[PDB]
Parts: structure tokens; C-alpha cells; sequence
């Protein structure tokens, strides 16, 4: 059901909508979106679960 | 085409009052030709100034 409500398709459009929820109104430069998501959960320095 | 990309991003702008974002967007469209492009417009400066000076030499009241 989840897949149906989500009109977005590829990795990139997902990263776009991700970025557009986090920074609504900032133009979706590709590398900016990728860097955002990556740094959100996979940044060593930002993210430590301990 | 640059303006078209501005407007699509503007259709999504979710009332983000942050003027940082706004300025960043506009500047983001305007590219920057370097090297000689800069000197191009510098030449336009020089010729504008001399233009008015030509008038000063030619014009009666100006020398007065």
C-alpha cells in the first residue's frame, strides 16, 4: 500500500522529496540531496549511537 | 532556461521564510564567466566615462 501512495520512483526522486521536506524551497541540486540523506544517518561525526 | 529552473523550485517553496534560501536560489541561477568576461564589462566602464568627457570638451557651458 505504501508503494502506491508514494508516486516517487528512483533513488534520486526519493532523495529529492527527502531534501524537499527537510529544506522546502531550496533547489534540489543532486549532490546536495545525496549529501543531506547520507550525512543524516550515515555521517560518523554527526551520528553516533554508541 | 535558467529562469525555468528557478520557477520550478519556486513552485515547491514551502513558505521557507529563511532569506538565506531565497538569495541562494537567485544567485544559483546566475552563472559566472571568468577571465575575459570580467574585463569585457570593465571596458564598458571606461568608454562610458570618456563619453561624457567628450561632451565636456565639445559643450559651451562645460568648459565655462
Amino acid at each position: 500500500e505504501t508503494l502506491r501512495v508514494d508516486p516517487t520512483n528512483d533513488r534520486l526522486s526519493a532523495l529529492v522529496e527527502i531534501y524537499r521536506m527537510m529544506r522546502p524551497g531550496e533547489p534540489p541540486t543532486r549532490e546536495a540531496a545525496e549529501s543531506l540523506f547520507e550525512n543524516l544517518f550515515f555521517s560518523e561525526d554527526r551520528y553516533d549511537l554508541s | 532556461a535558467a529562469a525555468q529552473v528557478l520557477s520550478s523550485v519556486e513552485s515547491e517553496i514551502g513558505r521557507t521564510t529563511d532569506p538565506v534560501r531565497m538569495y541562494m536560489r537567485e544567485m544559483g541561477t546566475v552563472e559566472l564567466l571568468t577571465r575575459e568576461g570580467e574585463i569585457d564589462i570593465a571596458k564598458r566602464i571606461e568608454d562610458g566615462i570618456n563619453q561624457v568627457q567628450c561632451s565636456v570638451a565639445e559643450y559651451p557651458e562645460a568648459i565655462t
